[PDB]
């Protein structure tokens, strides 16, 4: 509970970060008022992968690069060793020929 | 029938489950947390506030010398001053010229207004649970309070229900606390008998009217300048004024999970931090037979416009082709979707409609009419309210919180990269038999 206490003079606006958890205001002597933050991201995860992916760095950002570092690594590594069985195969099956 | 489930500690938030007997008909549990307060066993180990630092008339004696003996009274400072000349009105107060001794003294006690402003420093050992429980099953609906901390049937009537251990209790009062005029400060506050000037605890007693009082602010008496019979004494300020001065934030404002601090007793109500087993002994009477219960024949939800969120973002229609009359309930079997009705009337062959609260870019979850299973699916939408006024429902789960679409190209790229080193073996292979 990151709490935050200011005694405020005039007319100001203040920004607090809302989660899933949730967060409690109280504005003097009102009651306390509680809201709620739901997953509002801007784009559509069910539409183009640049909008599910723009959508799902604004949901979570950490989690969402480490996803894609997992895609783009994973791809670049079996393009690179397929590349390689494929080039030893050429070889292999091509120096028999190559001695004659 | 013995139902073993598992709720959420959030109060509000009604949960739904569906309790079937082998013999009888499928029917509702409805489990609301009401209320629920963590009671932490306290003991009082001491009261402090301000003193009263009353000085006592000074004893001037004259011809000789005295000397002061200790005393029991609290934070007990005596000197004695020689080579004095008192004089009060009317004139010098006795004879002996530039031998005249006097006398000084000063202790410490409680301010007249102590009785309300005053604060109980206080250790606080572990909490136990109470938890009030709506149960609303088979059309009746009952209202009870147990314990959570294990074997306790506090409950009434023939519902016996049993509150399963905490699954992580998380205590947010500290092991030391200090109650003032009922707002609490998770304080430090130095042990009986130590105490420190200009600080916290610098006086100290077990009741506000204890005889046994003690105190150690630095207080000490100063030899008089001007020839009158007055007592100079400089003493540290009081501790209570200075860590009312800086106490920050008390526990009202500072809170984890969010519940609320409350006094005599000192309790944190409404605590969302975790879930409690509950064990229900549900009994008989509400159970029908399965013969007088209407059954469906045939049934599929097609759900249109669906938008996750924290509210009822959800409608589904069910299409039944039920052959008796009455009403036997609905229940959602995914724990990312969540109904909103128990029970629903069922005539022959129509249509129902129900509101459903999930989590999850997917809809793909089996409700299950009066018993019989029924899974449909669903490509549901982002809200447009960013912030919303009540919790959410249900709660993210990471096979889930993936959409089909995305789910379906993240497994085409890792797919297309599996086979592409699966051809590449098999190339290998064929390589290896030349
Ligand atoms: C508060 O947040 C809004 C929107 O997020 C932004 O436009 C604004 O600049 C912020 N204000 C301050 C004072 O940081
Ligand atoms: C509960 O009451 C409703 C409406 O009053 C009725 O239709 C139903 O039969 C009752 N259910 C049980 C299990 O007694
Ligand atoms: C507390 O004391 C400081 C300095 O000792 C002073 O400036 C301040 O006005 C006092 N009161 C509050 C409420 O901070």
């Amino acid at each position: 509970a990151d709490a935050t206490a200011e005694w405020i003079t005039g007319t100001t606006s203040r920004n607090f970060s809302v989660g899933r958890e949730g967060l409690e205001y109280v504005w003097g002597n009102h009651e306390p008022v509680r809201v709620w933050a739901q997953e509002s991201a801007p784009g559509d995860p069910h539409g183009w992968p640049h909008e599910i992916i723009i959508h799902y760095y604004h949901r979570h950002p950490v989690y969402t690069v480490i996803v894609l570092c997992g895609v783009a690594l994973a791809i670049l590594v079996g393009t690179a060793s397929s590349a390689a069985c494929i080039a030893k195969a050429r070889r292999d099956c091509l120096t028999p020929y190559a001695l004659a | 029938f013995e139902h073993a489930t598992t709720v959420p500690n959030v109060p509000g938030i009604p949960y739904k489950a569906l309790v079937e007997r082998a013999g009888y008909a499928p029917l509702n549990l409805e489990i609301t947390v009401v209320s629920s307060e963590l009671t932490p066993s306290t003991n009082k180990e001491y009261v402090t506030c301000k003193f009263h630092t009353v000085v006592p008339s000074p004893q001037v004696k004259c011809c000789g010398s005295l000397e002061c003996k200790a005393s029991s009274k609290a934070d007990y400072t005596c000197r004695v001053f020689g080579g004095v000349y008192p004089f009060m009105w009317g004139g010098a107060q006795c004879f002996c010229d530039s031998e005249n001794t006097q006398l000084s003294e000063a202790y410490v006690e409680f301010a007249p207004d102590c009785t309300i402003d005053h604060a109980v420093a206080l250790k606080v050992h572990t909490a136990a649970l109470k938890v009030g429980l709506r149960i609303v099953y088979g059309n009746t609906t009952a209202r009870l309070d147990t314990f959570v901390n294990g074997v306790t049937p506090g409950s009434s009537r023939d519902l016996k229900v049993i509150a399963g251990p905490i699954s992580a209790a998380f205590s947010p009062f500290d092991h030391k606390v200090v109650i003032r005029k009922g707002l609490v400060y998770n304080y430090d506050f130095p042990e009986y008998g130590a105490m420190n000037p200009g600080a916290f605890g610098d006086i100290q007693a077990s009741s506000l009217d204890a005889t046994d009082i003690v105190a150690r602010t630095d207080i000490r008496l100063l030899k008089p300048s001007v020839k009158n019979i007055h007592v100079p004494y400089t003493q540290a300020v009081s501790g209570y004024e200075m860590w009312k001065n800086n106490s920050g934030r008390p526990l009202q404002e500072t809170a984890p999970f969010g519940c609320k601090i409350e006094v005599e007793p000192l309790r944190a109500t409404n605590c969302a931090y975790g879930h409690i087993p509950i064990s229900i002994d549900i009994p008989d009477a509400a159970f029908v037979r399965s013969s007088e219960s209407p059954t469906i024949l045939e049934v599929s939800c097609t759900v249109a416009d669906c938008i996750y969120s924290a509210d009822f973002g959800g409608s589904l229609t069910l299409q039944y082709k039920a052959n008796r009359e009455g009403h036997c309930p609905v229940h959602s079997h995914s724990t990312t979707a969540v109904l909103k009705e128990a029970t629903t009337h069922v005539t022959a062959t129509g249509s129902i409609t129900l509101h459903f609260s999930t989590s999850s870019p997917q809809a793909n979850f089996i409700v299950s009419l009066c018993g019989k299973k029924t899974t449909c699916n669903a490509e549901c939408k982002p809200p447009a309210d960013h912030i919303i006024g009540e919790p959410h429902k249900v709660d993210q789960e990471f096979q889930a919180a993936v959409s089909k679409t995305s789910w379906n190209w993240l497994l085409a790229l890792f797919g297309g990269a599996s086979s592409l080193i699966v051809v590449g073996l098999i190339v290998l292979v064929c390589s290896s038999m030349l």
